[PDB]
Parts: structure tokens; C-alpha cells; sequence
């Protein structure tokens, strides 16, 4: 038990955190990304009101 | 001719001088590519409005761009006669000879079945695998897709389902002999090797003078991969209910569809909302899906069969999310009984089933396989899963008991599982079936009654 | 007035342009066929019109014309026996006027004027009236469906039609404020029926399954919640509420119920007799729920017109067992509006609004005695799923978890023969310590000792489960399988239900309060068993166990004596090995 | 007027001539439904503001709005009658007496305390309770978060342990008559069931008199929910400071809370930060948890307890990372305590004071107080661990020493941390402890000196 | 310059009638003066980074600016002297405020008001070294030698004898023009110059045998200490710098928890020097901030801290300091980044976390000045 | 890329060889990452530039050897690993890119070998 569990299971059950998270996080880029552009409608729409 | 670009990049284009377009309206357009390509007239605007091309530019000048406005609607021509006829996503027949003249020319948008106009179908048919037709009890007006994963076979399967599907004749109490019996299909994305041997098997169908294919390939637009699904099911409305025969429809490549879901998801203004997917996805799998149902008054029937594709073996991915709950019953296949060599490799271990004493396992649909269901159940699972609980308790430690549970597993899942050439009746079942729970005295064997053991002894 | 036309037609949506009056969460007639559409945004003239049915032939500059009330359900009889629309729309009209073919642009009466109902006053002219007062007793099949004053309106009485039937329409009282007392009468779906205070839950619901009462138990004017991961059983729960509850007003309503599933379960009602009332199950079935070939903003709707419907009845002094079909699809369909309005809902794919119209749903209606001195319980059951297959998540923390119960599927648990399933530990009851009276009293001075007692056993076993799964037993001893397979017994025969079948559950105290001492029994005997010196595996091999494995089959009406012949036999098969 | 109206997205509305009104006010809008709306002005233009309606989202109109101006700086009066008033939410009336009067005004935002000026805590409240007395130890003026699960009952345990709460400072040498107590709830999301729980425990024995209450209901909206904590903190200022009490906040259920906040950030173009949580929680969380604590040369402290809900309890949540830097120490309720019937469900080993010499000393505790809590920490947990060896191995194969330290464990649960609502002291559980280590041998005694040991077994 | 608010959003504030402002600019927004920071310009308007939160503050106001970068404030009273992240005397705030705080709070960064000791260490005629001699300061610390800041080396006039003067009476001033006083600004986000880097030589004592003798960083390391405190780690935190061979010892925190950084603070004048015998409250620098402190209060923290080492640096004193929670630095930036376009990118963190982590270790060590004298800034980088 | 530009000069014409003792790739990404972060090329492939290899084109480009003239240049990256995993991108991109590995693990750290 002691051997086996120093190599495949408990940095195995580790990276499985690892993966999910870092997958859950870089998922968040697309997030901001969108909410940026989306952004810039909502002032490109206030901004045809004063100007063009 | 209108004129005048603003964004053109994809299929979605933007063209002024409109306001005289309608929602879901077919147009025509001129390229620089010297060609009159399609449009839909997905969205509208107030000087503008968004097309929708039905094929991909590779070439469009500013100087020389159209808009006509054909219909107001949007519509393709459907008779009664068209069986026998091959079709492709665009709409024209691939045959070689002039197209068809319509009865109704009726929206490829699709028009919604009401849910009252539906009562619980009862009328069960062969599938020429055991396993569905005891387990889910697969009967017309239901869905029930069968999920596959990606590095996993997907046309192989599908291909037993279509030259063994036969009504009973009176096992169930009755046939649907009576009327004819035919077959759509719509594919939505195929390579060279799926187009021929769909076809090869349609030939040991023996249906090919029988049938409406609606065969989108990947060479054939990415726009269409969406397009045709809708418009493949309007010719079943048609011919079902409308013309009173059993059709059966077979959608494949479900995944090929969502690749171009996906596309105007967020080209469009549209933002995500299904991890990193659309939130109109819902609609454009309930559109699809709910379309499908014995209706009451009607003889004939449009049974769904989707077969899906989806990337690995996943279940957050999008296309099981929705699918799971949308369809009532399912059907799942793996990589346990694929390193086998059986064909086909359908586990329900994991899968699940909600309609098998529903409307199933009693009406018009047999008793006999009532209680069988429930009993294979958890006589299944005491196998599969102790398989992994022997590798940790010991190596090869198994108590009496155990022992027992562990012995139904590689023999059910051999015989029975191995279909494929092989047709079974629900007599020819049953028996079988019996005869491996006799593995397990009495007391394991509660759930089948007094009379079900002595009925297949 | 409230004028103007379209702007814009994007998807499902409408932005009209020139609106002028327009108020905010109001019904509105849209297009030319008249498809209905409510204001969920002002910028001035133009206002995003959201569209309850979808768009396919509307275009720009056709009419946009604001109805002015304020999404009002119209309140009144005929809502028992007959299927409605979550938009409230019959659809026993729908079929017989088109087809069999749901068409966009269907208008038809919301509550039908088609009708009419007979009259008995009870209210006299010399009187005068109070918001909240019965004015009449409507017949409609066994129940009583009284007739009340809306909430701020009254008067004082001068004339009351006598006996005879009168549409709907067509008053039966009136006053000399200015009014006339129909039975076709305007409340707004934002703004809640009037309670006279809020009461402690106290009494609990029977839910009708051994194991969704005896081991959580959930509350009568409670809320409680059960979700369900990628179709594992989401839909099967239901069919434990379908009558095997004691309510005398059951309100099934679908946020949005697929095609496939309204062919069995929808038609189920006509079908069925309830054994409570004595007379058909869809008599005491309003039906008002919605389906998925039914467009993607009615999903939106469904939930608050009815809720308030849910309170029509709660004030007429019944149990009232709201539950709302996955409660999940008015989230995709609010979370459709950011998109169409030029917005970002909240990060990680949650829907942009969490908190505030979830909890408002739930608390709208729950345990309040009422103006007019009745008894208002509601029990109301979200039937959610984690759209991404993950219990945690805001919506599921702030009403779906801190309610009454909490319970939760696993995919291979219900497979075997548990249907529907329940995860022992993980799953957990707040309210608990307020059901406790009533189980006290009315069952017996032990049923709150006994199911605690119960619980134990099946989450101690979890104890041992964990060393299974790391190395094993390599030692069995008499302590070590007493816990096991007495919990094996418990999980096999306690939980594997079926609600398909009526000999597998059923609503009634008896079945639950004997069953769960035949344990008890088998339990109390075998740890003097192994004292005596009684080998674990004999134990198995008694016929006994096999006894309480035949009482998961047993007919209701035999059980009593049955139970009785049987605790003789364990007690007999235990001392003497 | 203020007319002029763009984006009512949700409870959001815009006014014209937002250079009168300003960040940080509150104030009164003129609907045509004849509602009386407060709502906080935010995000202030010279042209534009946005306020948040504190009533619904429906009855706004383009018609009429207007705007009173009622004071641009953040306002609440304080009162010091405040200790048997009877409030739910901002401060209305329950108790049917008037909400304010002013005898000062106070923001419910400002900045906190100096340094400079705040002074450690040297006296003890008591709870009736032994494990959050005994192993851990909290004290007048202390920081200390209870995390709870969502599967668990927060409110409960909560409320109960609220009005339970008898100060008891005996053995220092201050009285009960020279400390006045003052308890302090707010809570936000409760159901219709805890919203009736709570006020009739505290109208049960006097537990209203001598305090206030506040809880914010859920038919209110999310923008109310926040002000909820802000209020009573100010409220607890003006009494503990200026008239020498000593208060006790209790929050409940912090998650809910935060949820509400992310949309109003979300409407005041900021990106919430990780797992999809506020990111500008830090500093709001501060204020709240930092604007207590005890006070240089004012014997009176605001001591603070905050509540949480976490869905498995687990750190990779934000929810406890945040607090877990400003807040000393742990307290955390466990599923395996609760789930077998243990109130309160405090497991003392996730737990530990980070603080409990900075406290109380010898004499203020007995002196004994100090070793017997290092003692009883070791005897528990090592029996937690051979409960699960209890029948492998057994106990009877096991040495003698180690038979011991199982039963131990099991009288621990009994009767130290179950008590439920009797109320304990110090010494009577001070007492309790000795009896149960009069099992253990003086041998196994040696987590305490030869003092505690002569002082009783 | 002089401008007016246009906008309010948080507790950022963005007001144009700006022109010809600097970067990283004084900034006291309103008639309420509350302490900002003109940041990132946008047209004919800015982005104001309001340190303090604003709550009171209207628009249309006027905002008085400097037009003269912010720079850190050195001069005397720094040893025994209590400051925040803002650099304001937190005991001064007690007295003129009370116990509690109401923000718009702006004093001196300095004992300015004492009368403070001098001796002149140089004459008239003589031409100086910068970094180095300037005058002296006698103290009860030790001295504190008042040097004028690099690169002026010119010729002296004036130079008063050896009294007492106020931090802002001149004893100096140069004959070639341009006055000095004994207050000297130097640049919060720039560092002094060096002759050489060195290498470290001369080990660096930590007063516990185990600690330095078995694992030395010398003097001029960059040590760290994980895990979180309250675990009796703070034993070591305290113990280290009272015991260790120097002669100033700085101080900081930077969301440091309640009550148990406040106790800290109080048993700080009981700790005891070895060398002197006395407190070490004498020779200790606090520029702490707890948590209630303003947004951006902990997120200059750092930055304060290294230019203050740098001063005792090129005065030929040895200094340590000890950079406590070293992690919850980053959450303000978090903050401020999340409402500008500075977007998270990386994994949870802004990816301009790494940049401005570097700097604080980057700008600290054992290294010789411009005045030619040593002294090291260790640091040891509690993460926590 | 100076290190890199400046050598083909003297390596290829002059004739001399040189190899090039690159340290460090980590602060490369980590700087880099900054600049992509508020011009919107949204750096992120799991925290660290998706434009990484693009950078690193020509960079590493000039690591083999010429025909005609004499003497080359080679390159010899230099760079640790934050975790043993391949996972992260600074030792799996770096990977694909180079001709090869060679890792000195931790396997023989741990036991004094040097």
C-alpha cells in the first residue's frame, strides 16, 4: 500500500483537482472576453446618442 | 438587387436596404464568384438584417451584391410520392431526373405536435437485439438515443437497427404488417466511407424504392449540417400522419449538427451560456427531438432513433446534457464490451430506463417480461460491479456468495449481447434469460414471481 | 394609449420603436394575429418586447399595442379538470379550433366565458362584504370552490342574483361602490394574495414513500426540493406525488415538459381513479402546466401565473401540493434574455438573475392562515437539475438546499430496482425538529425515536464501506457484518421502491410504521445472536430475513394481519437458534 | 422632473440630473402605481444615474419618475433605547413601536476603528456550552468564524445557542450586573419556517428585552439584503462604545449575502473574481468583521461571530479563503457529528483558537483551564481513529490503554458536546472532564503537570 | 491643476477639467480632500484612483491636485515612529479624530511639529557626496544621519550650527542655488543608485543557533517562512529581528488579521534589543496596515518599506526587514485590476501579479551606494 | 532573439562556434503574457501565453547547422519545471517545439547524486 500509493494514487487524485481547476479557469478567458466586447456595445450605443 | 455590404465573413452576412424581409423568409443573392447562392432571413433590422447563406463564401465583392425577396415564408416543396427518391441538404433531388411537383409546400421551420393530441403507444417491434427489447421496450412515438463516444463505432451498430426493425405480428397482440412499414434517414455529416456503406446496407434493407434520404456530407456546406435536420422531419409529417404508414427515422451524426450550432452561436451576437455553447442550444434540440409521437387518431407514427457521436465519453458534455433529459429511456454503449468483440456493445450498467412499466410491460406490450426487467436489473449489476471490489479486497478473494455474483456476469453479457446477424423473437429471449439466473438460488430470484419461473423453465 | 410598431425583429424577441405609456411587466397584444408579448425593458420609446410565442412570418412596422394590466391571471372556476397553457391559454380549445398542429398566433379565451356555473348565494343584499369573504359556494365535482372578494375591494351589498347558472362574466353580487362582484376577477401575478399573519410548520406532508418521510422528512406549508443529474430520475419523482399525496389540490404545472414525457404522464390523469376522493384522479388535477414544443419564452412565464393559482386555492381553505416540473428550464429560458438584450449574465454559466427570483418563488405562497380565517399550506417541490452536472452552484445553495429537504440521485443507485433513488448520506432535512409534534401524538410516543433510530444504522455502515473499498476485510468478525448486512436488508428492501407500482409504495401510515419495526426485530434479536455464540452466516440462512423481503409485495388491506403472524416468527427463529 | 429613462435591464432605473444626487444616497422615486421605493444612488454621470428599486421590479413607468434628493450622504439614526426594540430587515417595525430616533446619525459606511485604540480581549462571555468554551476559547471582543455546510442547518444551530447565551464572568470578578448583554441577530434568505423559528425562541425566555433582532426576509429584494449586516454593525457601535455594553453579532449565513452583491457589481461594469464569486468581496468583507473588536479605556466590546453555508465544506470554495485571513481562528461543523444527532455538531480537532492566552488567564478561568484543554485534545482524537478498528482487529486484541481511549471517545459525544439547550459553566465542564479522565490512568495523564493532576484525578 | 468630477463609480472616482497631469499624481478629490491618485488618462478627462473609499463625495466638485508626483516622505522621526500604508501617523489620527476614523484625514507623513536635534557634518566651501554627509541627528535610538539624496554633489553655503530645527526649518541650503531642507522626497516607484551589487560575505544572524548557523543566508538573503500564523510561528517573526546583528529593524503587514496583529503591536515595545538593552520600539519602522485600512493602502505597502531600508542603506546602517503576508498583497490588486483593463488572464490572478512581486526582492539585498556605505535589506518573505 | 541574431553574424561569416546558454524561459512567458493582456490577444492555453510558440519561432529557429559556411549556432534551454507533470505549458510546448528532451528529474536529487 505504502508504494502504490506514493505513485499512482494519491498525486493521480492530485492532479485530477489540477486538471478540472486549471480547465473550470482558462474557461473564464471566453467569459471576460465576451463580457468585453459586450461591453463595448453598451457604450457604442450612449455614444450615438452624443456623437456617431 | 440590393447593394451594399457591411460584414460579410461565414454564412451570416449583412446587407442594407431591407426592411421589407420577414422572419424566416427565402431570398437569393448574387457573388463575385458568379454564382446565385440561398439566404434565410434569420434575423431582421431596421435598415439592415441578417442573412443566412446556404453555402460557405469564397468569394464576394462589394460591387455586385442582391437581394430578392422570393417568399415571405420559408418552404420546400413535399408530395406523396418522393419515396424511392434520394435527396440531399440543399433540397434537390440527386437522382438524375426533374424535381418532383409538391401537394403542399410546407415550412422547414417545423410546426409543433400538441401533447394532447399523443396517448401512451403500446405496440412494440423487434430491433433484432435482445437486450432493447426486454430492457427499454423500444415502441413507436419514443425516443431513445443511443449514445456513443468519439474513437468509438457509430455506424456499425446503427446499421442492425435498420435491416432487423419489424413490427410483431401478433406477439404483442397484434401486427402494423397490415400497413406499410418504410424508413427515412438524413444524415448530417458523413465522410467517404459512411456514404457507401450506408447505402450497401440499404440494399440488404431492401429498401431503396421505400425510402426519403436526406444525406448532408461534409463536403456539402456546414451550414446545412442544421438546416436539414428540421427539414428531413417535415417529410415525415407528411408521410406518417398525413398518408398513414409507420415510418421510422434514423438521424445520425449529431455531433456533425452541433459543430454548426456551435458556428452561430458566437459568430453571431449571441453570447454563451452551456459552458462555453449557446443558449439557444436548448431550442435547437427541442424543435428537433419533440417533433415525433403517435398521435391518437392516426394510424401511422414517426419513431425517432437518434444516434449520437459526442466527443469522448464525457457527461457534461453538451450533447448527452440535453439528450439524457429530453429523451425518456435511453441506451448507452462503451468500451467494456468493445474489447470483446461484441457486437454490439451495449452496457446498462450505467444507462437508464424510465418507461418499462410505463404504458411498457403491460397494456398491449407483455407481462412476461414485467417482472424479467426488474430482475435483470440488480441481477446485472451484483456482476460488473464487483469485478473492480475483487482488485482491492484481495486478488482473487470472492466469498460463496459473492462468488455467485460474480459468475452471471461473463455469461449473460457473452450470449446475449452477441446479436448483430442474429434475430431474437420476445419468446426466444425470455428463455435464455432464465436460464443463467438459474445461477442463483431463491432468494436473489425474489423479485420474478411464482409463475414467471415455471412460465420459461 | 400605448402605440407603435416593430423596430427590430430579432429571434423569439420584438424591439418595437414609438412606444409611449408603456409600463414595465405588462401583458401586450403583438403583431397582427396577436401573439402577446410583455415589456421587459424601457429606453425611451423603444422598449424590448419579449414574446411569449415564437416569431416566423412577423416583420417590420405591424402593430405593438399595450393591453395595460399587469400580467393579471384571471381568477375563477373551470380551473379544475382541464389542461391550460403556463401562459394560461385551454388547450382543449387549442386542439378542437386548429388541429392537432400548434400554430403561432393563437389567441383564444385565457379563462373561458364558454362556461357557466350554477350559483347558490350565501351573502345577503343588507350586508356588506370584506376582502377575503365567501360570497357563494360554486359546485365543481366533490370540492367545495367558494367564490371570494379580491383582496382591497369592498363595499356594502345591495343586490345578490338568486339560484340558477351565469356565465363566468355576468355578476352575482353587486355594491354600491361602483363595482360589480364577478366571478371573472383581475390579481396581478407580481403582487401576491394577502396573508393575515405566517404560521410555524408543525404538521407534516406525506409524501406517500417510506423513505421520503420516515428518514427525511419533509413539512406540510413546507418547501422542499429533490434534483436529478442528465435524466437519472427526474422525472419518475412525480409519479410519487401523483396520488400518493394528501392533498386535496394538486396543481401538476411543468416550467417546460418534453413531448415524450406529456405521452404517458399527462394523459395518466384521465386514466386513474384517486382512492382519497373516491371519484377521478383529474377531478382534484388543475392541470396548468407547459410544454417544450410550447415556445421558449412561455417557459418563462410558467412559474408566477401559477403560483398565484396555487394561491386561489390555499385561501379557499384545501392542501394545496404545487410542484413544479424541472424548475431548471425557466432558468435557460430567463438566462435567453441577457443574449437577446445585449447583456452578460453571471460568471461560470449561472443565469444573470440568482437569488431574487428564485427565493420570491418559493416564499410566495407557505404556510399562512389567510383574510378571510381559512387554512393556507402549500408544499411546493422543485424538481431542478444541475444543467452542468454540478450540486454546487448559487441557485441550488440559497433556496434548494436550505428548505425542508435536500435529497439527491446517483445514475447507478436507481438503476437497480430503487425507483426513484435517494443518496443516504449526503442528503439531509433541516426541518426535523418541528415535525416532531404531530409523529408524537398521532402515530405513536416512539415513531420519532424509531426513524431516528433507523437513520443511524444506515449511515453508520458507511463506517465500514470506506476499509472495503481501501484494503478490505480480511478479518470477519461477529461485530464487524452485524452493522453490514443488517443495512444490506435495509437498503435492499427500505429504499428499493417502485412508483410504478401500487404494492411497492403507497400513502398510509400502517405500511410505514410496520415494515419498519419487522426491522427493528431482526435487528434487536441479532446482537443477543452473536453473544450465545450464532455465526453471522446462519443468520443469512434464517427464513425469516427472507419474511421481510416478501413485505415489499404484500397487499395494504392484508398487511395488518400479515404483520401481526409475522413478528411471532422472528422472535421464534432466533431464541431457539 | 428627473424624467428621462434608459435601461430598466432589471431593477435598475436612470434619471436626468444626477448632479444634485450622488454616490452613496438614498432616496425617494415617484412611480404612477402610487409605490414608495428607497434605492441606493450608484454610478453617478452628470447626465445618468442608476438607482436600484428596494420594492420589486414592477410598476416602473416612463411616464412618471422623479426623484426627492433626501441627503446625499449615506444616513441611518441611532438610538440607544436600541436594547429591547424588535426590528426585521433595514429597521422596520415588528416590534409595532417607532423604527428611529435621532440622537445621532451614523453612515452604515464609514471607516473603521484606529489601531491605535483597540485593546485585546481579557474577559469571557459564556454561552452555555462546552467545546466552544473548553477546546476552544472565545472571548469578549474575539474574531471567529463558524463554518457550517448547505447539507447542515445553519440557522439553527444559530438561534439556538443565541438566546442560550448568558454572560458569565464570575470567576474575574465582573459581574453580570456590571456587563449588560446585548445580542444582535442578522440574518438574509431564510425560509417562511426559520422566519417564525427564531422570534418565538427569543420571546420564550428573555432574550428580547435585553436585545434587538433584525433578519432579512426572502420576499425582499437582493439590494436590502446587503444593507442588513452594515446597519446592526452601526447600530452595535453606539451602544458598546458609548454606553458600555457588550454586544454580540451574530451573522447568519454569509454565502447569500455575496450572491447578491455580484449582480449589483455586475450593473456597475466591475469582473467578479474567482470561481465566479465577487473579487471585491475582500475589502467589504473587512469592514464587517473590522469594525468590531475591543476599545482602549471603554470596558464595552462588540464581539463578532459570523455564519456560514459551504456546499462539501471544502477550501477550494472562496468563501472560507476571504474570511480565513482577517478572522482568528476556526470553529467547523462537521457532517459525521450531525448526521448520528450531536447539537451542536463542533468538532473540536478542524478547529482551534488562534487566540485563547490573549484572552482570559489564570484566575478569570481557574487556572487548571489552560493544560486540561491540551489534554482532552489528544484523548478524544486518538480514539476516532480505532473506531474503525473496532471490529477488524477488534478491541480486545488491542492493548489496554487503547480500550480505554474508545469508550472515551463515546461519552465525549454524550455528554460534552451534546447538551442541547441546558446551559453550563466553566466549571461544571471543567467537571465533566475530570470525571471522564479518572478512567485514564495517572500514567496516561501527562498533558497536564503534577499540579492539575493533585488538583483533582 | 484644478478640475472638476464628472463620474463615480465604486470607490474610484473620474473627473476631467485635467491637463497636463503627471503620472502617478496627487490627487485629493472634493472638498473632502480624500486621499487618491491620479492614475491611467483618457481624454480630456482621467481615471482617479481613490485610495479611501468615497461614500459622501458628489460630483461637479472642485479636485485640487498638486501637479508634483507623489514620492515617499524621508527624513527624522522615522525610528520609533508609527505609520500606515498611506504614510500618516496612526497614533496622531487617535488624537485628532478619536478612537474611530472618518476618512478625507490628511496630517503630515512626519513628525514635522517636534523640534528636532542637529550637528552640522560639513561646512561651507566644502562640496558633498550624495547619499552620504549632510548632518547629523543625535536620537536615543542611535543617530540618524540626515544625508542629502543622490546626484548633488555641489557646493555648500550656509551651513548652521549644531541646536535644534524643526524637520522643515533649513539648516543648509547651496551656493550654487536650489534649496534643501531636512524633509527629502524620493520616488516611490524608483531606487537608488549603486557602485557595485556585491556578494553576500558577512553572515547574517538570527540571535537561534539552528536558524542561520545550519541554513545561512547571509546578509542581503531572501528568506521565506510558508504556512499560515497562529500556529506559534509568530514566536519566530518577533524573536528574529530583536535578537539579529543590525541597528534599524522595519516592520509591515499587509491584510494581516484583527485583534492578534494589534497584540503585535503592543507587546512591541516589550520586546527587548540585545544590543542597546532597551526596546526595540527605539529602532523600529512600522508602516503596518491592518485590513480596515483603505483598498489600495496594502497594495503601496511593499513598495513604502524598500525605498525606507534604502535611506538607513546609504547612512551605513544595517536593516531587516520582514515582508509578513507576502499572499494577501495580491487580493487589492485583484480588485483594482478587475474594474480597469488590466482583466484576469493568468489563472485566478492578474498576469501583472509576477511584475509587481519581482521588484520587492529585486530592489532589497546587501549592496554598496553612491555614498560608499553598506548595509543589507534582508528580507524574509512570509507568504503565508 | 539579440543573443540569437547577433551570433549568425560572427558564427556563420567569421567562422567561429558558439553555443548559446539560454537560462530561464519562465520569466520569457511571464513578461511576455503582461504585454497580450491589454492589447486583447487573451493569452491563456492553461495561464500562460496561447501565442507562446509563435514568439518562439525564430527565436529557437537558428539550433542545427548550416551548409557552406562554417561554424554554427546552437541553442541549449535552460528552464525548470513547477510540477514533475507535462501537463503545464512551460515544459510541454518547449517540448514539441525543441529536437528532444533531457530531464535530470528529482529521482537521484534525492539521494545526494550530483
Amino acid at each position: 500500500r505504502v508504494n502504490a500509493l506514493e505513485q499512482v494514487v494519491i498525486p493521480g487524485i492530485r492532479a485530477q483537482i489540477r486538471f478540472i481547476q486549471q480547465v473550470l479557469e482558462q474557461r473564464e478567458r471566453e467569459d471576460t472576453f465576451r463580457l468585453k466586447r459586450i461591453k463595448g456595445k453598451i457604450e457604442a450605443r450612449e455614444a450615438e446618442e452624443e456623437g456617431g | 438587387e440590393y447593394t451594399g455590404i457591411t460584414y460579410i465573413s461565414g454564412p451570416l452576412l449583412f446587407v442594407e436596404n431591407a426592411k421589407d424581409l420577414a422572419y424566416g423568409a427565402i431570398v437569393d443573392i448574387k457573388d463575385g464568384t458568379g454564382r446565385v447562392r440561398g439566404g434565410q432571413v434569420i434575423e431582421v433590422s431596421e435598415e439592415y438584417a441578417v442573412i443566412q447563406v446556404f453555402e460557405e463564401t469564397t468569394g464576394l465583392d462589394l460591387a455586385t451584391t442582391s437581394v430578392s425577396l422570393v417568399e415571405d415564408v420559408a418552404r420546400l416543396g413535399v408530395s406523396k410520392e418522393m419515396l424511392g427518391r434520394r435527396f440531399n441538404g440543399i433540397g434537390k433531388p440527386i437522382d438524375g431526373l426533374p424535381p418532383i411537383t409538391p401537394e403542399k409546400r410546407l415550412p422547414i421551420t417545423g410546426l409543433p405536435l400538441n401533447p394532447v393530441a399523443r396517448r401512451k403507444p403500446e405496440q412494440f417491434i423487434q430491433t433484432g437485439i435482445s437486450t432493447i427489447d426486454v430492457m427499454n421496450t423500444l415502441v413507436r412515438g419514443q425516443k431513445l438515443p443511443i449514445f456513443s463516444g468519439s474513437g468509438l463505432p457509430a455506424n456499425e451498430i446503427a446499421a442492425q437497427i435498420a435491416r432487423q426493425a419489424t413490427v410483431r405480428p401478433d406477439l404483442s397482440g397484434e401486427g402494423e404488417k397490415e400497413e406499410p412499414f418504410a424508413v427515412v434517414f438524413a444524415a448530417m455529416g458523413i465522410t467517404q466511407r459512411e456514404l457507401s456503406y450506408f447505402i450497401q446496407e440499404f440494399e440488404r434493407t431492401g429498401a431503396l424504392s421505400r425510402s426519403v434520404l436526406f444525406l448532408n456530407k461534409a463536403d456539402d456546406p456546414t451550414i446545412e449540417r442544421i438546416l436539414t435536420p428540421r427539414m428531413a422531419l417535415t417529410v415525415a409529417e407528411y408521410l406518417a400522419f398525413e398518408h398513414d404508414y409507420h415510418v421510422l427515422v434514423i438521424l445520425t451524426d449529431m455531433t456533425n449538427y452541433c459543430e454548426a450550432l456551435r458556428e452561430i452561436g458566437a459568430a453571431r451576437e449571441e453570447i454563451p451560456g452551456r459552458r462555453g455553447y449557446p443558449g439557444y442550444m436548448y431550442t435547437d434540440l427541442a424543435t428537433i427531438y419533440e417533433r415525433a409521437g403517435v398521435v391518437e387518431g392516426k394510424k401511422g407514427s414517426v419513431t425517432q432513433i437518434p444516434i449520437l457521436s459526442m466527443p469522448d465519453d464525457d457527461r457534461t458534455h453538451p450533447i448527452p446534457d440535453l439528450t439524457g433529459y429530453i429523451t425518456e429511456g435511453q441506451i448507452q454503449l462503451s468500451r467494456e464490451l468493445h474489447r470483446k468483440g461484441i457486437y454490439p456493445p451495449i452496457d446498462p450498467l450505467p444507462s437508464l430506463s424510465r418507461l418499462m412499466n410505463n404504458g411498457v410491460g403491460k397494456g398491449k406490450t407483455r407481462e412476461d417480461h414485467k417482472q424479467v426487467s426488474d430482475q435483470l436489473y440488480s441481477a446485472y449489476a451484483n456482476g460488473v460491479d464487483i469485478r473492480k471490489l475483487v482488485a482491492i479486497i484481495g486478488e482473487d478473494a470472492l466469498t460463496e456468495n459473492d462468488r455467485r455474483y460474480l459468475q452471471f456476469a461473463d455469461a449473460f453479457e457473452r450470449f446475449f449481447i452477441n446479436q448483430g446477424q442474429q434475430n431474437r423473437s420476445i419468446e426466444e429471449s425470455l428463455q435464455i434469460a432464465w436460464a443463467l439466473l438459474s445461477m442463483l438460488p431463491q432468494g436473489e430470484l425474489k423479485r420474478i414471481s411464482k409463475d414467471h419461473i415455471g412460465k420459461y423453465y | 394609449m400605448i402605440q407603435g410598431v416593430i423596430q427590430k425583429i430579432a429571434g423569439p424577441a420584438v424591439i418595437a420603436k414609438g412606444m409611449l405609456g408603456a409600463r414595465m411587466y405588462d401583458i401586450c397584444k403583438v403583431g397582427e394575429e396577436g401573439l402577446v408579448g410583455e415589456i421587459i425593458r424601457l429606453d425611451g420609446d423603444t422598449a424590448f418586447v419579449q414574446v411569449y410565442e415564437d416569431t416566423s412570418g412577423l416583420k417590420v412596422g405591424e402593430p405593438v399595442v399595450s393591453t395595460g394590466l399587469p400580467l393579471a391571471v384571471e381568477l375563477g372556476p373551470g380551473m379544475l379538470n382541464g389542461i391550460y397553457d403556463g401562459i394560461q391559454r385551454p388547450l382543449e380549445r387549442i386542439r378542437e379550433k386548429t388541429g392537432i398542429y400548434i400554430t403561432r398566433g393563437v389567441v383564444v379565451h385565457a379563462l373561458d366565458r364558454e362556461k357557466k356555473w350554477a350559483w347558490t348565494p350565501m351573502v345577503k343584499p343588507g350586508d356588506e362584504v370584506r376582502g377575503g369573504m365567501v360570497l357563494g359556494t360554486v359546485p365543481e365535482f366533490g370540492f367545495t370552490h367558494k367564490i371570494l372578494v379580491p383582496p382591497d375591494v369592498r363595499g356594502r351589498v345591495k343586490e345578490v342574483k338568486p339560484a340558477g347558472e351565469y356565465t363566468v362574466e355576468e355578476p352575482v353580487v353587486v355594491l354600491e361602490d361602483g363595482t360589480e362582484l364577478k366571478m371573472y376577477h383581475t390579481w396581478p401575478v407580481r403582487r401576491a394574495r394577502p396573508v393575515q399573519r405566517k404560521l410555524d410548520p408543525n404538521t407534516p406532508f406525506l409524501t406517500g414513500m417510506r423513505i421520503l418521510d420516515v428518514l427525511f422528512p419533509v413539512a406540510m406549508g413546507g418547501t422542499a426540493a429533490i434534483p436529478g443529474p442528465f435524466g437519472s430520475g427526474k422525472t419518475v419523482t412525480q409519479q410519487s406525488l401523483a396520488k400518493w399525496s394528501n392533498a386535496d389540490v394538486v396543481v401538476y404545472v411543468g416550467c417546460g415538459e418534453r413531448g415524450n414525457e406529456m405521452t404517458d404522464v399527462l394523459v395518466e390523469f384521465p386514466e386513474l381513479t384517486d382512492p382519497k376522493t373516491g371519484g377521478p384522479l383529474m377531478h382534484r388535477t388543475v392541470l396548468i402546466a407547459n410544454t417544450s414544443n410550447m415556445p421558449v419564452a412561455a417557459r418563462e412565464a410558467s412559474i408566477y401565473v401559477g403560483v398565484t393559482i396555487a394561491e386561489y386555492f390555499r385561501d379557499q381553505g384545501f392542501s394545496v401540493a404545487l410542484m413544479a416540473d424541472s424548475t431548471s428550464r425557466w432558468a435557460e429560458a430567463l438566462r435567453e434574455i441577457s443574449s437577446r438584450l445585449e447583456e452578460m449574465p453571471a460568471e461560470e454559466g449561472y443565469p444573470p438573475y440568482l437569488a431574487a427570483r428564485l427565493a420570491a418563488f418559493y416564499e410566495r405562497a407557505g404556510k399562512v392562515i389567510t383574510l378571510g380565517g381559512e387554512e393556507g399550506a402549500v408544499t411546493i417541490v422543485g424538481a431542478v437539475s444541475p444543467p452542468g452536472g454540478d450540486m454546487s452552484e448559487p441557485v441550488t445553495q440559497s433556496t434548494l438546499r436550505i428548505v425542508g429537504a435536500f435529497w439527491r440521485l446517483d445514475a447507478s443507485l436507481a438503476f437497480r430496482r430503487h425507483f426513484p433513488a435517494i443518496n443516504w448520506n449526503g442528503s439531509y432535512s433541516l426541518f426535523t425538529s418541528a415535525l416532531d409534534p404531530w409523529y408524537r401524538e398521532n402515530v405513536a410516543e416512539d415513531y420519532p425515536e424509531l426513524r431516528d433510530a433507523i437513520s443511524e444504522l444506515l449511515q453508520r455502515e458507511a463506517g465500514l464501506q470506506e476499509i472495503v473499498q481501501l484494503v478490505g476485510p480480511d478479518a470477519l468478525q461477529d461485530a464487524e457484518r452485524l452493522v453490514i448486512e443488517v443495512g444490506r436488508i435495509i437498503r435492499e428492501d427500505f429504499l428499493q421502491q417502485n412508483a410504478y407500482h401500487e404494492v411497492d409504495a403507497y400513502c398510509s401510515m400502517k405500511k410505514a410504521y410496520g415494515i419498519m419495526k419487522m426491522i427493528l426485530a431482526f435487528y434487536k434479536e441479532a446482537e443477543a445472536a452473536i453473544k450465545r455464540g450464532v455465526s453471522i452466516d446462519e443468520i443469512l440462512q434464517l427464513p425469516v430475513l427472507e419474511r421481510i423481503g416478501r413485505a415489499r409485495y404484500v397487499s395494504e388491506e392484508e398487511f395488518p394481519a400479515y404483520f401481526e403472524e409475522a413478528m411471532k416468527e422472528i422472535q421464534g427463529a432466533f431464541k431457539a437458534l
